[PDB]
RNA sequence: GAACUUGAGUGCAGAAGAGGAGAGUGGAAUUCCACGUGUAGCGGUGAAAUGCGUAGAGAUGUGGAGGAACACCAGUGGCGAAGGCGACUCUCUGGUCUGUAACUGACGCUGAGGAGCGAAAGCGUGGGGAGCGAACAGGAUUAGAUACCCUGGUAGUCCACGCCGUAAACGAUGAGUGCUAAGUGUUAGGGGGUUUCCGCCCCUUAGUGCUGCAGCUAACGCAUUAAGCACUCCGCCUGGGGAGUACGGUCGCAAGACUGAAACUCAAAGGAAUUGACGGGGGCCCGCACAAGCGGUGGAGCAUGUGGUUUAAUUCGAAGCAACGCG
């Protein structure tokens, strides 16, 4: 069988970042990237505008809030049911902030996800936030079974 | 391995000979096994004996 | 005072430490049960790590330094235990190996599948 | 009737052994007891709970009581007819093996019935009780759980004497004797070829393992420790069930043991091996099978097919995967 692995493109023509086009192939919505990129553009325009910074800058640093170091597996040895915590290798770490980013963004709720991703992006800046309840959350059930290793 | 009691010629073993005794002897206090001191089966027999008789009479230790 | 020895036992359930006086006088202990771990984690060695860690702070506390530690009884925690005194604060010097050998003695429980 | 020494046995000389019976003693550990340390758990499980615990437990240190088994040696090692026998020491005592040559000179083998031994459980009487532990109780599990698991715990396990007289009491292989290739460990001996030795080799016994020729066997396999080739003697079998039952007798305090059918019923029961299939057996591997994700179905509305039911007819066919937007 065997690991297998995949690509992604280099630039965005505003924000030229590899992560920024991959967060435009996640949320994408029935394989439409053009209202994606829009929803990505008009909401960075808005970290932007909202705070006087490059919103470069505040996306890595609501990545580095939400990026998990322990994931918590399963091991369910005769009745026991134990969740068992792992040391997440970093592809999984970006790609964990980016659904936790896209999933409570869209879950938050305002007049559009525009303002959505801004405002998760600068609620995981300072990074008391609504996905960061998951990335605590993680971290509480890694320190919890934190007895098997 | 090369028994003892072969080489040196000397028999029963006689328990005052707690020097020998004690080599016999593994260090927690245990007799060891005729695979390590490469002994006679009728060697570790009277050695046996001698060093169950030496340990009711404190010449060995029991238990270290 | 200075000095006093440590006395481990970790079975299949518990890995229990006491942190006692030469002349056997329990300065403080600390199970694994206590740290509160009350399921099978009692029997991890993450217990035993963590036991040995409450009892090596309470031993500084009440101020002796250098342990002679006693391993006793079967279990699985006994190395992590003997570790975490060392990286506490505290030197285990001696390592006793003491589990309570019987030579013939009384006859054990019945096997468990039967 | 006379002779013989090989078989048998006595004599002498060593050797080894948990061979037995009686008494005495030891060291771990377990439990319990008293006191110090000290604080909140311990115990246990797949998960927990019952139990134990602030009235101070578990841990830990010292002391004491008491019972039972004797780590390491320990070994397809030893002894015994078999059951069986593992601390040590003495008392009494049984057998074996080895070397013969001193003696006897066939004294030998086997043995129904009889007499004895005879694991364990059980029984009687008197002690004993530490651990374990039927029964019994609580907690779990479970649909139930008179079970496995857990926590407790009675008889019993232990000892003295008496009874039982049974085991998959097994080598599932009666005892004796002789003959019939080898290789190889090992236990207790003996002798030899150089060496005073250590030790190597050779040779021979008796016991104990494995692999193996001939031979045997249905096959598995046995094979000088026979399941070979023979002779002697004893015990036992004649399809499966009913049935080791019932009756009778003997023995037993009892439980039961031994002896032991018949009516009736079946055409099989059975051994060993082969091919498969299966396993809540082992190994290896693979697949959108699982995980990692993404989107759904199950909810609503409608489209469509199918079961029932309404029917005059609701035509027939498909029916787990592999029927049901199928013909």
């Amino acid at each position: 069988k065997g690991p297998v692995a995949k690509r992604d493109v280099l630039p965005d023509p505003i924000y030229n970042s590899k992560l920024v086009s991959r967060l435009i192939n996640k949320m994408m919505i029935d394989g439409k990237k053009g209202k994606s990129q829009t929803i990505l553009y008009k909401s960075f325009d808005i970290i932007k505008e909202r705070t006087g910074n490059d919103a470069m800058e505040v996306f890595e640093q609501a990545l580095k809030n939400i990026m998990p170091v322990l994931e918590v597996k399963a091991r369910r040895v005769g009745g026991a049911n134990y969740q068992v915590p792992v040391e997440v290798r970093p592809e999984r770490r970006t790609t964990l902030g980016l659904r936790w980013l896209v999933n409570y963004a869209r879950l938050r709720g305002e007049k559009t996800m525009e303002e959505r991703l801004a405002n998760e992006i600068l609620d995981a800046a300072n990074n008391t936030g609504a996905a960061v309840k998951k990335r605590e959350d993680t971290h509480k059930m890694a320190e919890a079974n934190k007895a098997f290793a | 391995k090369v028994c003892y009691f072969t080489s040196n010629g000397i028999t029963h073993i006689d328990y005052k000979d707690v020097d020998l005794l004690k080599k016999f002897v593994s260090e927690r206090g245990k007799i060891l096994p005729r695979r390590v001191t490469g002994t006679n089966a009728k060697y570790q027999r009277k050695l046996t004996a001698a060093i169950k008789r030496a340990r009711q009479m404190a010449l060995l230790p029991y238990v270290s | 005072i200075e000095s006093g020895i440590a006395h481990i036992r970790s079975t299949f359930n518990n890995t229990i430490v006491t942190i006692t006086d030469t002349h056997g006088n329990a300065i403080s202990w600390s199970s694994a049960g206590a740290l509160g771990f009350r399921g099978s984690r009692k029997s991890t060695p993450f217990a035993a790590q963590m036991a040995a860690e409450t009892a090596a702070k309470g031993s500084i506390e009440h101020g002796l330094k250098t342990l002679e530690v006693t391993v006793k009884g079967p279990g699985s925690g006994r190395e992590a235990a003997i570790r975490a005194l060392q990286a506490a604060g505290l030197e285990v010097t001696a390592i006793r190996d003491v589990t309570p050998v019987p030579h013939n003695g009384c006859r054990p429980p019945k096997r468990r599948r039967v």
